[PDB]
């Protein structure tokens, strides 16, 4: 925050110095008369410097100044070189600053003097951040293909640039181009780029090359979520084999999308980014053609019977927590005698009878259940990853959360049975509700409950979210507002609110409307208690669970075209997870091979369809 | 007079029909004049002559729809549309009647969010409706496009 | 799903068998050259095939190669015959390529080679499935017929086509034209096709001959919900008889739409059908006209008096349910005393006194009236089908469910009398509940109650059924926790949860809210309950009964045009069953007859309507021939930002 406070005071020094120097004053406006008459001096100071460590050449670069800058290049042909050495701008060349601005005589007459064009404007105002507005590069030839100059580029590579130019993130030209804003504009370049390649032998050809995290142009434009540039390189990458009236056969390849992958592939790459413009991507022209062929074949019945193995061991962690063990009380009743109801307690030594042998063996399948989870979970989390981007994988979410918890209260109900600790109603009864509630994962292969589990999941960190926190508001404000009320009176013929954790517990129910209501018919309640119950009411059952619906109801209806891209995301989510886990005996690699098809060793996936008539009579 | 595109032959052929009133493919002089008593005018008996025998090729002396698609074709006024816009109206359009109606823009709009109410999908079709049918044309759709 | 991976690998293997050949490499790409240095050797295998068991020639014309293909039919003309060997396009000429790619000067020179025009392609690829993208046709006539191509139409006839020619489905020229995707260009060549009949007397003209499911063009176009099409047979079967300034009198020939209709007729193939776009042709010219005047005149009467006959049924059979016989509790109490409340049985002789000689007469109306039901709909299901097709007649769909399984239960209740059996009260409670929910059938006849019944099935088959199943989710994962919490206390000061299957019942109350919830306030429950019990009512009655009405909300307004459309189809339903049920001395035939007006044997209904008086449209044309705004244009925008 005080680095942007401490930016602005920077273009505020810099405005200083300039009018605080009458060579950097002169060299602003135009002043072609003022140059002669003090380059003329003898100590007239070309070195001079300014705040941001800039000359007089590059002033007149920046304020496109071109005859100012001739010169001051006439007079002082050292000026060419030596860049800004600022910490901000850190080695931007004058070249640099003619080419964003697009000066076309400018860069020609730096190009006469010997500039450097392998120049590397490597300060902290270049880095891809989300504080600077620009995401340009560090060369010459980074800048002219950003701002869509075609002729500074034809001229930059005839003077000698590198077509192979990194930065420090590893990115080259062509990545450069994607992440620009303009789209369309960026496709016309990345043609010309790739047309002055042309001799790039290399043993990596120009748009195979990563950057530091090892992603191709073709995979950058995946992550980044590019939908146009990512339908410009398809072309590359399909043949049409034969085109039989309104009907053609095209192939595309699978070498950098399909997910067999001991690289880092396509739909690992889409899936797990946190960008919302990616998801788009899951319906172009292969990915989604090649998404259904593993979903309808492969995907859903290994998906149904995991569905079914979960289901049925379930029910027998279900059987074990109803036939567990209990015997009757053993001392006394002789607690206080009023709010006593307790009658049987836990047992030590169980396994006595035939009819617990068989819940022995269910004890083991659930146990057993409990550790197989802990060990294709927990070394995901502890292993790819210190628990820093596990939350939100698509949205997918909690699901991971509900899987562990499971496991955990389970194995603590272990060790309170070993060890025969008193209360194992408190690990079985989260293990339980955690238990159920996780079968609402598999309920995400079926399109009838596909698109309900997720508005499910989008009201709870949302619109019951924000309800919560201006409920916790009011059941405090009136339940110790009940509480005293009725803290001066009889606490049997109306005893809903004798203790501050039963008046809690109370309006916690007198707001959800779910128990009656405080009423005797028989003894004079306070006369302030049917004032302050009138209001509680209007203000909870006839103004704010009235507005959940409404608030509910506004959201379902918006966010309606979401939740649908959610679903097909997460079916994308469950496809790769399942083609990752399961052995390579299951699951038969997508597409067909090319060994035996001479195309060579890389797998095909051919997709025809009819196009169009009313577009084949014109075309 | 294949040059014509799928929604320029849905506007003409009932653009046939509302001259021919009396169920069948045939413009005798009689049904061109009873349109061209219904403008107002006074059609010349040679008038109504010439016109027929003008586009007739094949002789009969009634105009059929190939030479009524032949004529019109001559007598085309231009449309120079886009790709966008006209892959937008086949979709739009869904029995392929060459209209899009007021049953068929609610479909569009309810595909998009956007709550209508069956009075404020009529005040759309008034505002695109050029000639007056209760139906947007293509021609009419194009031109509640490139307006801006 | 094997079959497509099966396919493929035919696609692969086409593109091998062509590089590993000279002959028919050189034929692929056009290389003239190439092929004369190999057709002027000895042996150069004229006759080489491939994976679709192609030739040559095959090759030159899929590709699109004139040149390269005039050099193959001058070295062997044997190659214009000799169609592909393999099972997926089978039959397949040379012919039959050159007219799918639509080329005028190839097709021109088979036809001087004697190339077959009578020729099938009964291939597997060419038959009418959603696995093939296209279904063209069988003859090179048909091919031509559906790319458009009037040129190539109208030469395939001067060189002796078959106007008739049937499929292996017995679909014609005309039918193919129906199925195809661009309805206004199938217009466009439905008229020339006929125009090169002009001959066809047959004693059947061109297109009226039905394909073998007895289907006419003219049907065709009702069942595949052609609109286009259908608007434009209309013209053949009316007759203007006088127009009267801007008022016409038109008169429609219903001896194909009418269902007097002995063999199958028009009304009963929309209505059966599976399409959601045939029902569409329910607001045509001659059809919506005339089932307003069955329904109006003779359909609706006749459907409130089965409305008010079934009604004084259900409550005769109500009667006999209330009045039903039961005597004192027999033996004793002494089932486990702290948990019976029972204290009458069933009679066994009940006839004895004159009070029940009356309900002896309301029991033998409700028996006979269920023998009656199961006389007049299950020779329906057993004859006309093997129950495959009975589930969704348009979307009616339970009330056939719901009549079969109240004549059951009423016919269970009559056994269990004669023999004497314990248990009436389980056959009884479902034969009323199913027997008076029935009376919603006829909730169709009413514009008020119409519509609403349709939305009260298209919940229950949707935003019912996938709560349903995240209901049960919850209340199998919450009610096993709330047993095991209450299983070590006492169960009577809160009994809610004693048994599993009621704890079951409990806390599927409790999820709907119906019953309060548990809570006494004289003892101290388990502090587990009270952690468990409001995790449950915020994720039962905060967040998903108030999640189905932001979800049914949602529906009713997006569904709102086709549950309209639903309930004019469920009129043309009920007419179509009440015209053919009745006999014919009711319900007149619809229309006038023509034998006393001389039109023939057939059925007419006019139609007169004042059609308009649009200056600015036909001032346009006629020149041609010579020697509430502002949130309306905001719409606009919005769907040009849609657009873009
Ligand atoms: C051993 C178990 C099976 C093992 C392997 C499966 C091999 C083939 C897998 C193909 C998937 C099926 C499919 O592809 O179709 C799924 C659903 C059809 O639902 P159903 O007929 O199975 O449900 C009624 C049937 N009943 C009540 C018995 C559940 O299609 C839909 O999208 C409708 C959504 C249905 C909602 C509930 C989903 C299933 C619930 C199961 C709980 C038990
Ligand atoms: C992948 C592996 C999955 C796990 C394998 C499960 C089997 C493991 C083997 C043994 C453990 C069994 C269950 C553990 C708890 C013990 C329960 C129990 O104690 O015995 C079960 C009770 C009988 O009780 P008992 O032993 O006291 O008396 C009988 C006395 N003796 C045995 C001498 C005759 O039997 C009953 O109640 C049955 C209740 C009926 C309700 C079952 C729910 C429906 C089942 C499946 C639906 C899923 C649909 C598919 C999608
Ligand atoms: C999304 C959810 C929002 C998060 C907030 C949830 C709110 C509830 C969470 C936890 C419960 C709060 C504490 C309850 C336990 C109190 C037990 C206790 O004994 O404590 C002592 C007193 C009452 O004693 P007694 O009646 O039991 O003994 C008899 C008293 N004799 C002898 C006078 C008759 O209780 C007290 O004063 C308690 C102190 C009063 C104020 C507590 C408020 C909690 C603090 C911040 C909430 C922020 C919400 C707004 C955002
Ligand atoms: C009991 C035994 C006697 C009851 C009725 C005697 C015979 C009634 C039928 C005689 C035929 C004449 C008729 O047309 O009578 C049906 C009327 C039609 O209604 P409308 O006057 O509004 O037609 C005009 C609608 N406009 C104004 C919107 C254009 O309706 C009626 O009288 C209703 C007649 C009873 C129908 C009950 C069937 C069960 C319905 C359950 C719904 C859940
Ligand atoms: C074509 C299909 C229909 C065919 C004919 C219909 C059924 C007639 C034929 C035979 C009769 C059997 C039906 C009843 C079976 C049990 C008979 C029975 O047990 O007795 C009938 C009871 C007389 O009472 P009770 O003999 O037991 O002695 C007095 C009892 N004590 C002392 C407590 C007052 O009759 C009552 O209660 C009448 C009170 C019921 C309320 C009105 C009934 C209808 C309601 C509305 C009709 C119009 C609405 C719009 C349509
Ligand atoms: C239209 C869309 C919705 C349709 C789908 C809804 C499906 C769910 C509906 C019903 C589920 C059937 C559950 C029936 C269980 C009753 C079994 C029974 O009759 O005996 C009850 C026994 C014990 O009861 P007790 O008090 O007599 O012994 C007390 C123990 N002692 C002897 C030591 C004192 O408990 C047991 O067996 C516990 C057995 C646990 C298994 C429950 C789960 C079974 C079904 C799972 C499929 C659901 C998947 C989708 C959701
Ligand atoms: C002794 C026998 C009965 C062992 C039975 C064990 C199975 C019932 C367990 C063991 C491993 C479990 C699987 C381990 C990993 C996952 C992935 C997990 O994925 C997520 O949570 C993704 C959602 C998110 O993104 O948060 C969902 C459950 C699932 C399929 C589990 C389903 C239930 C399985 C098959
Ligand atoms: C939106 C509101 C303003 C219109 C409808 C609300 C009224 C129906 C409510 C609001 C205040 C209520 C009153 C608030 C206080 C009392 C005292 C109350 O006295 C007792 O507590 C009984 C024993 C006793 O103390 O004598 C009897 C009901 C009464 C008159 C209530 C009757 C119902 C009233 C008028
Ligand atoms: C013994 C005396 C009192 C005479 C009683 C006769 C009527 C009460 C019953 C006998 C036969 C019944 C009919 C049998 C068959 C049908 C067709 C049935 O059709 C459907 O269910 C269509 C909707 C769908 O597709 O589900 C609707 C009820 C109806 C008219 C029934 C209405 C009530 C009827 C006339
Ligand atoms: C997302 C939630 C937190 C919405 C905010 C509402 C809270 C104000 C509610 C919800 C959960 C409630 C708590 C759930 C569990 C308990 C334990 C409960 O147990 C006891 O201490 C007494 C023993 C018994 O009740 O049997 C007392 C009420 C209390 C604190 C409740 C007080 C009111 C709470 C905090
Ligand atoms: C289990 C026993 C006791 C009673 C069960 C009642 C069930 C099976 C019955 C009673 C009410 C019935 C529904 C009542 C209303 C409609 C709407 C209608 O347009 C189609 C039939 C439909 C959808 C019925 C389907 C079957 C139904 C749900
Ligand atoms: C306090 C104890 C007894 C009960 C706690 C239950 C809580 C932790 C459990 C039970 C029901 C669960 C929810 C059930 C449904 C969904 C929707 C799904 O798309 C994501 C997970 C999510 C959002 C679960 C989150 C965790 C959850 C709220
Ligand atoms: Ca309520
Ligand atoms: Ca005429
Ligand atoms: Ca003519
Ligand atoms: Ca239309
Ligand atoms: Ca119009």
């Amino acid at each position: 925050e005080s680095w942007a406070q401490s930016r602005d005071e920077q273009n505020l020094l810099q405005q200083k110095r300039i009018w605080e120097s009458p060579l950097l004053l002169a060299a602003k406006d135009n002043d072609v008369q003022a140059l002669n008459k003090l380059l003329k001096y003898e100590d007239c100071k070309v070195h001079q410097r300014g705040a941001m460590g800039e000359t007089a050449l590059h002033i007149a670069a920046l304020y496109d100044n071109l005859e100012a800058a001739m010169v001051l290049m006439e007079a002082a042909p050292e000026l060419v070189f030596e860049p800004m050495t600022s910490e901000l701008y850190e080695g931007q060349t004058a070249l640099h600053i003619a080419v964003v601005n697009q000066n076309m005589n400018l860069v020609r007459a730096l190009l006469a003097r010997r500039a450097s064009v392998s120049a590397r404007a490597t300060g902290t105002a270049f880095r891809r951040s989300p504080c600077n507005l620009i995401y340009f590069g560090e060369h010459p030839l980074s800048f002219a293909a950003c701002v869509n100059s075609e002729e500074i580029v034809r001229l930059l590579i005839e003077h000698g640039a590198d077509i192979r130019a990194q930065d420090s993130l590893g990115n080259t030209v062509l990545h450069i181009l994607i992440l620009q804003p303009n789209k369309t504009f960026a496709c016309q370049m990345y043609n010309l780029l790739l047309s002055y390649d042309r001799h790039g032998d290399h043993l990596q050809p120009l748009d195979l090359v990563p950057n530091h995290q090892g992603l191709t142009p073709f995979k950058l434009a995946g992550v980044e979520g590019n939908t146009v540039m990512f339908q410009h390189l398809m072309q590359k990458r399909k043949h049409t084999q034969w085109t039989y009236g309104p009907l053609t056969s095209t192939l595309y390849d699978l070498t950098e999308i399909d997910s067999s992958g001991d690289e880092q592939s396509l739909l690992e790459l889409i899936i797990t980014t946190k960008k919302r413009e990616a998801r788009q991507i899951l319906d172009q022209t292969p990915v989604k053609e090649l998404v259904s062929l593993k979903w309808k074949r492969y995907g859903r019945p290994y998906f149904c019977m995991l569905g079914a193995i979960y289901l049925l061991y379930i029910i027998c962690f279900t059987m074990c927590c109803i036939y567990r063990p209990l015997k009757p009380r053993t001392n006394n009743r002789t607690s206080p005698r009023d709010n006593t109801l307790l009658q049987q307690k836990l047992l030590q030594e169980a396994y006595m009878t035939p009819k617990d042998d068989i819940r022995l063996v269910g004890e083991l399948v659930t146990v057993i259940g409990a550790i197989i989870i802990l060990l294709v979970e927990v070394p995901d989390i502890f292993r790819m990853g210190v628990t820093r981007f596990f939350g939100q994988t698509i949205l997918g979410g909690p699901f991971h959360v509900l899987i562990i918890t499971y496991a955990f209260m389970v194995l603590v109900t272990m060790v309170m049975r070993l060890i025969s600790a008193s209360g194992e109603v408190v690990p079985m009864s989260f293990a339980l509700v955690l238990g159920w509630c996780n079968v609402m994962y598999f309920a995400r292969g079926f399109q009838m409950l596909g698109p309900f589990t997720i508005m499910i999941q989008k009201m709870i960190f949302g619109d019951l979210m924000r309800f919560c926190w201006l409920m916790a508001v009011v059941i405090l404000g009136f339940a110790s507002a009940f509480y005293i009320i009725f803290q001066t009176e009889d606490p049997e013929e109306l005893g809903h609110f004798y203790d501050y954790p039963m008046a809690l517990f109370s309006t916690f129910e007198l707001f959800l409307t779910i128990i009656d209501g405080p009423a005797n018919y028989n003894v004079d309640l306070p006369f302030m208690y049917s004032i302050t119950y009138a209001a509680f009411a209007i203000i909870a059952t006839l103004l704010m669970l009235n507005l959940l619906i409404a608030m509910m109801g506004d959201t379902h209806w918006r966010v309606a075209h979401e939740r649908d891209e959610l679903w097909r995301a997460q079916i994308v989510a469950t496809t790769v997870m399942l083609e990752r886990k399961l052995p390579r005996c299951l699951w038969p690699r997508s597409g067909i091979c090319g060994r035996e098809y001479g195309l060579g060793d890389r797998w095909f996936l051919r997709v025809e369809d009819r196009q169009d008539l009313n577009r084949q009579r014109i075309q | 007079a294949d040059q014509l595109t799928e929604e320029q032959i849905a506007e003409f052929k009932e653009a046939f029909s509302l001259f021919d009133k009396d169920g069948d493919g045939t413009i005798t002089t009689k049904e061109l004049g009873t349109v061209m008593r219904s403008l107002g005018q006074n059609p010349t008996e040679a008038e109504l002559q010439d016109m027929i025998n003008e586009v007739d090729a094949d002789g009969n002396g009634t105009i059929d729809f190939p030479e009524f698609l032949t004529m019109m074709a001559r007598k085309m006024k231009d449309t120079d549309s886009e790709e966008e816009i006209r892959e937008a109206f086949r979709v739009f359009d869904k029995d392929g009647n060459g209209y899009i109606s007021a049953a068929e823009l609610r479909h569009v709009m309810t595909n998009l969010g956007e709550k209508l109410t069956d009075e404020e999908v009529d005040e759309m079709i008034r505002e695109a409706d050029i000639d007056g049918d209760g139906q947007v044309n293509y021609e009419e759709f194009v031109q509640m496009m490139t307006a801006k």
